């Protein structure tokens, strides 16, 4: 699966 | 309504996350971040979902 994006 | 289709399963990492399986249709409720949106599933459950794991429906 794709990279899980960081949270901000 | 704004709906997206799950491209991959997402197990959820944080307690605020909405776990889902590839193929699920989710409704977008809010976009507090660019890559993390609040959505609702077919059962009415709400949580955050990673944008890269979904496609517009």
């Amino acid at each position: 699966p794709p990279p899980v994006p960081p949270r901000r | 309504a704004e709906y997206v289709r799950a491209l991959f399963d997402f197990n959820g990492n944080d307690e605020e996350d909405l776990p889902f399986k590839k193929g699920d249709i989710l409704r977008i409720r809010d976009k507090p971040e660019e890559q993390w949106w609040n959505a609702e599933d077919s059962e009415g459950k709400r949580g955050m979902i990673p944008v890269p794991y979904v496609e517009k429906y």
